[PDB]
DNA sequence: CCTGCATCCGTGAATCGAG
DNA sequence: TATAATGGGAGCTGTCACGGATGCAGG
């Protein structure tokens, strides 16, 4: 949806 | 962000920027990596503002150049109260720097603008529509190019064709070469002199038809 | 020959590439001070077409003897300048990319 | 059906999307020349970033972001937000902006001259 | 003459300034008068306030102060800059922690400031800010159009400040409530803000059914942080639920003062509908370390008490002019201001945490830049920023009363529909429900009302005079709507003996509704006719008789009446054409009691009572933005001795300080040869001869040399391959004398540029070697007459570089300016109109002889079609025209105020007064009645319009009085076989001429893209076949008309160019080639990866492009 | 498991002028 | 090329009525 906030959680992983 | 960068594309960058930090990184020196990364990190991001921002794809260094005349008119601007001339900020540039560089250095800052801009408050118009075609000739153009030939085709008719042909070798209405007379005179088989002679004769005939007849002469432009 | 049909397809990657008269690499556009097309850039005369009729670039063939004649130091065909508004260029991308038409017209046909 | 899935995107003519010097002496040029420069950068970024190699968190992001691209040149705001300049609200004028709508190439310059 | 006036009004209070909704608001949104430290916070001051301090070193904000103009007005319409001044700004940078204080006054650029008339100067030209309407903040309750039962809440606060919130209670029971397109149970909202199940059981319990809905056993099993965590997890997916993280958040959302603003109206609105006080404008608080509820439980409270059908709670009509407020100059710009000097906050921010954290000042803090780029752009590209209407003096007066429910914050066109369009029983007397545009914006665009001013909260106010049992006191009360629609209010035509009601049964109003009332029940009382209606529609006399949509018209034409040089007041005024002049400040007149010292055409010199001596110079041929010369012409001599607010200088349409918009002309309503055929008028000679309906229209003309690459331009009276006749009007350095004659095709200035670097083709180099003569380095740009135009030069502007005072941008040398004048007369195509909406365009100017006349020999000045007035209703005209009659003999004119001027039996009366000086002239000169009279008389009486055996004199006289006299045909001799209406109307002269319009084109310049004509007269643009007249030529079955607009007569490159050559040659037109469009359209489609290609029978590839696109 | 109704998203919304 | 720094920021809310595709509970 968003893909900022998509790759945010992307990296929230790590 | 603001800078003529989307935040996607300043991240990427700053990635980039990121793999070379690792890459160029020596833990020997016990520093934290996040100290060594950042300047990695925020000189691929201001190469990246430097270099995909503007249409007109301009050199870091006068990038650099133009952004330091910013901060000097904005610092002359603050306390002046007023806007700056180009002599005032020429001076405080330093040496190297007068009125005239400073507005040509201005000239080249100057971004495109969008042929998509509204005009008006509907959405029915555009700026570029209100723009012209250079380029392409206009039936006016065309019709009188072709006129100047037909023209200048009925004055080389009132010439031999030895004659007119030494013409139409020598200024490239044929072929579309302009030649020496030792080419013209190698194809008809004279001398060079024969053939300026011959070119000499040709002109003076066709300034004696064009007195007579005032044909050519609104063709002049 | 005379026109009775008109026909709409799917473009396929080698016709888009036999449409091409060159890749675009760089997102150049013209010089910051000669104001002349950037080499390899989406305004390049050496992909596109000459901005000069019968003209190429550097200005070593100004005429229309040479006619089809590339020239070997700039790199511009010599023809009408006409041509700039007809021919295609094109741009490889690293990963295939979907066109939106198809993936967000309801119903998707790739859906 | 391949052929739905672009490998390598046309590039119009570049007199079908000008660069012009007005009377001023200032420029202007057409909205599809910041589109195309928006994919050869994201292209040409994932190119590099896939030659030096990357962790595929960042080759995903530049993957994502090409479609992002490529979608903003066919048809702009067709899918989530429409890609704008800097400082201005006005979106761009994508490929199906020109094409259809009332200020179409068909209702405005094929259908009436 | 003398001026004769009628009605039995008296209109206690005077309107208030005109231009005041200017003025007024946007001193008090900058206070630059006022002494800092006794500021009060609004405007500039409240955005200086709202934005700082800024937290994280703390700089705070001390006071500001705003400097003289760089510049005075004219000398920034001159020099096309923009009137403006100075902004300083106090400033202190504290460190928290040292406790360093470094203070300093930062620039941070210009403000432009508002003239006097109310107008402002942006980069030269005059432009008004046009006031906003729009939603008013506070709490609404709207039916909800899927279920009856069911209602919508609603929470608006200021545009920009904050999301919108929806309370709405769904079918499964649950009270839901909607922010930023997102909807969550109230229930959890609630419990964050501290409420508990008991709290909302005793608040709520009045009614059953509902609260059960807002009972949730598993939102009060969690803690208000729980619910707060769990509230940000719904409102923010994917987004880490920390605790300080939601904090942030939700009170950014609801409780910050900064980023949510309800209006200080939109406050007091929820303070009354609630029935309770709100301490902030934020819906929430955030205090004692947790959220405080402020709105969201009176709101559902009176949302629930309205679902259960509890008295005392109503919904809310959102046309209604007490829930929609006005949005002035002052507060538009305070808000651009605010989003500017935010955005200055954040590089304060941002510029703190970099560079040095010890070493640094208030002025390296500080960029300017955001704040300029947000003023600049609000004044410049901004849709209620628009261009001033300098036609008239009554155009711009009203231009600065128009009120736009579009613009940022607004309506879309499309979003708009016509329920807003409409006129609402609170529009009266505060907004015009006549004047509108008919076109696209009608409904949203409109005008104040006269009597009508806008109070602080933004609502607008009308007075009424307060009536308390049958006494009406001279004080005056403005109410809002809201206010309005409590109590009973009267006609404002109501008897009135005294300061005490008469009447028995007056006509009252009670919410809109009229009511017959007694006067016991009458609260309050209309001040004045003139309340209801705007400025324009209060200057047309006999509104009453006239229709609705003719007024309109009339309200409109009137602002497009061009400034005549003999323009003269109407024979037949509302009052208020002094009043006009007098607020817009196109008059002038004298400050205090004196003499009059020096008089002349440049300017007026006077001594007061002071004994000081001031100096008014004249405003003389200034060219307006519209073209129409505005110049101030003296009415006084020397040594007149005046007094205080005595006219000294008449403006541009002005005569003695009344408004001249047209001009008083003898006029005939009779059908003449079907040339007033269909709204067509038929005009005298005499008009132009004596000069009526002249105007001087002035064209501003510019050019600029600049910097090429190719090498610079070349102002200069040397121009290559021209004749010296050519050359005649031009000085030597290459610009055209001032008070030359130029034409169509002429040079005003001259200019020489560099030839493009291109080889000569061989014809051109033959033809130079012919000739003798070598190619000249330059060519000729040079700034020449448009066709169709042309005047006398008044004035030339040249500006340079290298030279003081004058510095243009980048890469321009030198900028000159021309201004060319021009005296219009009146001629065939033009447009008349008058002020009850009768328009048309003159269709024949028809010699002296030609002319209908009167049996005394006078010719009739205007032949007006009586066809235009039956189906129009618009029959003030014709009352004009029979007072202008009566007027015309006695030789004085009239004030007749709307709805209470001048009835039948008065004029009637005139008239017979006016007859006595018509036919008593004729009998005391020794003659009879004319033989054609008495054929008149004969065809009149048999048209039942005379009593049958009377004297032809008292026939004669019945005649006039039904405003009706004896017309003499011009051509014939023979009179008309009736008698016709005949008398003097104020006729106007509009904007639209065919000077200005005429246009006509062969061929011309092309677009880039499309290669196709280009639009419009200036540009010298070809007319657009759109596709409803590619039907037209379709059903006509004109294939080859059809098939030349799409191809040799547009969009065909070689069939067009081959089409001149042959029509210059005398030969038929070729056959058309394939259009360049559709190959633009085939590109187009192949960028998008389509493959479109041209077939014949035989499916084999057809090449449009001829291998041009083929490798 | 398959029909029917509620609901979602995307698409339209007169012409010509000037601007 | 080196103190250490490690999940964003502003939303635009007063059109409307249509076709068609998605998804839901209900027989
Ligand atoms: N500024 C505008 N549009 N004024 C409208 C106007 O003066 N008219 O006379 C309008 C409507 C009357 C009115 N005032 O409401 C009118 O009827 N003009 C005559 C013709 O002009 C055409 C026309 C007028 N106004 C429009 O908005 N669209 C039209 O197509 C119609 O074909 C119409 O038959
Ligand atoms: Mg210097
Ligand atoms: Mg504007
Ligand atoms: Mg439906
Ligand atoms: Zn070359």
């Amino acid at each position: 949806s968003d893909p900022v906030r998509q790759y945010l959680h992307e990296i929230g992983q790590v | 962000t603001g800078r003529g960068l989307s935040f996607l594309d300043l991240i990427q960058e700053g990635n980039q920027g990121l793999i070379r930090a690792v890459e160029k990184f020596e833990y020997k020196r016990r520093f934290k990596f996040s100290t060594y990364a950042t300047w990695w990190i925020r000189q691929a991001i201001n190469r990246a503002i430097a270099d995909q921002a503007r249409t007109i794809r301009i050199p870091v260094h006068m990038v650099e150049t133009i952004n330091k005349l910013s901060r000097t008119a904005r610092q002359l601007q603050q306390e002046l109260g007023r806007e700056p001339t180009y002599e005032e900020i020429a001076e405080a540039m330093g040496p190297g720097w007068d009125a005239k560089r400073v507005e040509e250095t201005l000239k080249i800052a100057q971004e495109p603008v969008s042929l998509e801009t509204p005009i008006g408050d509907e959405k029915d118009s555009f700026y570029g529509d209100f723009i012209p075609d250079e380029h392409l000739p206009s039936p006016v153009d065309a019709a009188t190019q072709s006129l100047l030939s037909e023209e200048l085709e009925k004055a080389l008719s009132k010439l031999s064709e030895r004659e007119a042909m030494v013409l139409k070798l020598r200024k490239g209405l044929i072929d579309g070469r302009e030649h020496t007379l030792e080419e013209v005179g190698a194809f008809f088989g004279v001398t060079r002199e024969r053939i300026r002679q011959i070119e000499n004769k040709a002109l003076r005939k066709l300034k004696y038809h064009e007195s007579r007849t005032r044909k050519l002469r609104d063709f002049l432009d | 020959k005379e026109v009775r049909k008109v026909r709409i397809a799917l473009a396929s990657p080698e016709k888009i590439r036999s449409w091409s008269y060159g890749e675009v690499e760089k997102p150049e556009t013209i010089n910051y001070r000669t104001l002349k097309p950037e080499r390899d850039g989406l305004f390049d005369e050496r992909i596109f077409g000459p901005i000069k009729d019968y003209e190429c670039a550097c200005g070593k063939y100004k005429r229309q003897r040479f006619e089809g004649k590339v020239c070997e130091r700039c790199g511009v065909e010599v023809t009408k300048s006409i041509v700039r508004r007809y021919r295609m260029g094109h741009i490889e991308l690293a990963t295939p990319a979907a066109h939106i038409w198809f993936v967000k017209d309801v119903p998707s046909k790739i859906g | 059906p391949e052929w739905m899935i672009l490998e390598a995107v046309p590039v119009l003519p570049p007199d079908l999307r000008p660069m012009v010097q007005v009377d001023g002496g200032r420029f202007a040029t057409s909205d599809l020349n910041d589109l195309y420069r928006r994919l050869i950068n994201r292209n040409n970024r994932l190119k590099k970033l896939l030659a030096q190699g990357a962790p595929e968190i960042i080759i995903r992001n530049e993957k994502r972001m090409l479609q992002e691209a490529v979608d903003a040149l066919l048809d702009n705001g067709r899918r989530g937000a429409p890609v704008t300049n800097p400082g201005s609200d006005r979106p761009l004028r994508s490929l199906t902006d020109i094409l259809s709508g009332k200020q179409g190439r068909f209702r405005q310059n094929l259908l009436g001259k | 003459m003398e001026i004769k006036r009628f009605g039995r009004i008296r209109e206690v209070i005077p309107l208030p300034p005109l231009t005041e909704i200017q003025v007024e608001s946007y001193r008090r949104a900058l206070q630059a008068d006022v002494p800092p430290e006794k500021r009060e916070n609004v405007g500039i001051q409240a955005a200086f306030r709202e934005t700082f301090p800024i937290e994280e070193l703390v700089l705070d904000f001390l006071e500001y102060r705003l400097g003289e103009p760089p510049f005075p007005q004219d000398e920034c319409r001159e020099k096309d800059l923009t009137y403006q001044a100075p902004l300083y700004a106090r400033l202190q940078l504290i460190h928290k922690d040292t406790g360093l204080i470094k203070e300093d006054e930062v620039f941070l650029g210009h403000i432009p400031l508002m003239t006097e008339d109310g107008s402002f100067i942006i980069n030269g030209a005059d432009r008004v800010i046009v006031s906003q309407i729009h939603r008013s903040p506070g709490v609404y309750f709207t039916p909800d159009p899927a279920r009856p039962g069911r209602y919508i809440a609603s929470i608006i606060p200021l545009p920009k400040r904050g999301p919108w919130i929806d309370l709405e209670v769904e079918p499964n029971g649950v009270v839901s409530m909607k922010v930023n397109k997102r909807k969550f149970p109230l229930v959890l909202l609630l419990r964050v803000l501290g409420y508990d199940q008991e709290t909302l059981a005793r608040e709520l319990g009045a009614y059953g059914e509902l609260v059960q809905g807002l009972m949730d056993e598993s939102v009060f099993a969690m803690r208000p942080e729980e619910a707060l965590i769990r509230l940000f997890t719904l409102l923010r997916p994917g987004d880490p639920p920390k605790r300080d993280k939601a904090v942030a958040y939700v009170y950014g959302l609801i409780a910050d003062p900064r980023r949510y603003d309800l209006g200080e109206a939109g406050r007091y609105k929820a303070e009354e509908k609630l029935g309770i006080r709100l301490s902030g404008r934020t819906l929430a608080r955030f205090e004692d370390g947790e959220f405080k509820d402020e709105v969201f439980l009176p709101t559902l409270r009176y949302l629930f008490a309205l679902t259960a059908g509890v008295p005392g709670h109503e919904v809310d009509d959102i046309d209604h002019l007490g829930n929609r407020r006005i949005r002035t100059v002052g507060e538009l710009m305070t808000d651009q201001f605010r989003v500017g000097l935010a955005r200055l906050a954040r590089g304060v921010r941002e510029r703190m945490l970099m560079g040095s954290e010890d070493s640094l000042t208030p002025a390296k803090l500080v960029n300017s830049r955001p704040l300029e780029a947000a003023i600049r752009e609000f004044f410049s590209r901004s849709q209620l920023s628009q261009f001033k209407d300098e036609t008239n003096p009554l155009s711009s007066l009203r231009h600065k009363r128009r009120i736009s429910a579009l613009g940022p914050g607004g309506l879309t066109r499309e979003r708009a529909g016509f329920d807003v369009r409409d006129v609402h029983r609170t529009h009266y007397g505060r907004i015009c429900p006549v004047e509108t545009p008919e076109g696209a914006n009608i409904g949203l665009i409109t005008s104040l009302a006269a009597y009508a001013r806008v109070d602080e909260l933004g609502f607008i106010r009308t007075p009424y005079r307060r009536v308390v049992g049958g006494v009406v006191t001279d004080e005056v009360v403005y109410m809002t709507a809201t206010e309005e629609d409590r109590y009973t209010i009267a006609q404002a035509n109501t008897p009135l003996e005294g300061n005490r009601i008469a009447a028995e049964r007056v006509v009252a109003r009670r919410k809109g509704e009229p009511v017959i009332v007694s006067p016991e029940e009458v609260e309050f009382m209309d001040v004045s006719p003139k309340q209801v209606f705007s400025v324009n529609t209060n200057l047309i006399p006999f509104l009453e008789h006239d229709d609705a949509n003719r007024a309109l018209m009339g309200s409109n034409m009137q602002t497009q009446a061009v400034p005549l040089i003999r323009a003269q007041a109407p024979v037949v005024m509302t009052g208020l054409e002094e009043r006009v002049v007098r607020d817009s400040l196109a008059a002038l007149y004298a400050e205090e009691d004196g003499e009059v010292a020096k008089v002349d055409g440049n300017r007026i010199v006077v001594r007061y009572e002071d004994g000081r001596l001031v100096e008014y110079p004249l405003r003389r041929f200034y060219r307006s933005n519209q073209g129409t010369a505005l110049d101030q012409r003296p009415r006084v001599v020397v040594g007149q001795r005046v007094r205080k607010g005595d006219l000294l200088a008449d403006g541009p349409a002005s005569e003695n300080g009344f408004l001249a918009l047209g001009q008083n002309v003898l006029v005939a309503i009779m059908p003449f040869d079907g040339y007033n055929f269909e709204d067509a008028i038929v005009i005298s000679e005499e008009l132009l001869k004596r000069d009526f309906y002249t105007s001087i229209h002035i064209e501003r003309y510019e050019i600029e040399a600049r910097d090429t690459k190719l090498g610079p331009e070349r102002i200069t009276r040397d121009i290559p391959h021209l004749s010296e006749a050519a050359l005649r009007d031009l000085d030597e350095e290459g610009v055209v004398r001032i008070g030359a004659e130029v034409k169509p095709g002429d040079i005003l200035v001259g200019r020489t540029s560099f030839k493009g670097e291109s080889e000569p083709t061989p014809e051109e180099r033959l033809l130079r070697s012919i000739f003798g003569e070598k190619a000249r380095d330059v060519k000729d740009t040079s700034l020449r007459v448009p066709p169709g135009e042309g005047g006398i030069v008044v004035r030339t502007v040249r500006l340079r570089r290298g030279d003081p005072g004058v510095e243009l941008k980048p890469g321009v040398r030198e900028v000159v300016r021309v201004y060319v004048a021009q005296k219009r007369k009146l001629q065939v195509g033009d447009k008349l109109a008058n002020r009850h909406g009768n328009k048309g365009v003159v269709a024949k100017i028809l010699p002296v002889e030609d002319m209908p006349h009167l049996p005394d020999g006078t010719p009739v000045d205007v032949i007006l079609n009586p066809l235009g007035v039956p189906s129009r209703m618009n029959l003030g005209q014709i009352l004009e025209t029979h007072l202008g009659l009566a007027g015309y003999f006695l030789g004085q004119r009239y004030i007749s105020p709307i709805f209470d001027g001048a009835k039948e039996p008065e004029i009637k009366e005139l008239l017979a007064q006016a007859f006595e000086v018509y036919f008593g002239k004729r009998k005391g000169e020794g003659f009879g009645v004319d033989k054609r009279e008495v054929e008149v008389l004969r065809r009149a009486e048999k048209l039942g319009l005379v009593t049958p055996g009377k004297t032809p004199e008292e026939q004669l006289k019945e005649l006039f009085l039904q405003g009706k006299v004896v017309l003499y045909d011009g051509r014939t001799g023979e009179p008309i076989e009736g008698p016709i209406v005949v008398g003097q109307m104020f006729i106007m002269k509009l904007y639209h001429m065919v000077e200005d319009k005429m246009h006509a084109r062969s061929t011309g310049p092309y677009s880039l893209i499309t290669q196709q004509p280009l639009g419009g007269k200036a540009q010298f643009g070809g007319q657009r076949f759109g596709e409803m007249e590619v039907w037209a030529l379709e059903a006509y079955g004109a294939a080859h008309t059809l098939q030349e607009m799409l191809t040799l007569k547009s969009d065909d490159i070689e069939g067009r160019n081959a089409a001149y050559e042959a029509i210059i040659k005398g030969e038929d037109v070729p056959e058309p080639s394939v259009p360049e469009s559709f190959r633009v359209l085939v590109k187009e489609l192949q960028a998008l990866a389509l493959d479109v290609q041209t077939l014949d029978e035989k499916d084999n590839p057809v090449d449009i492009f001829e291998g041009l696109a083929s490798k």
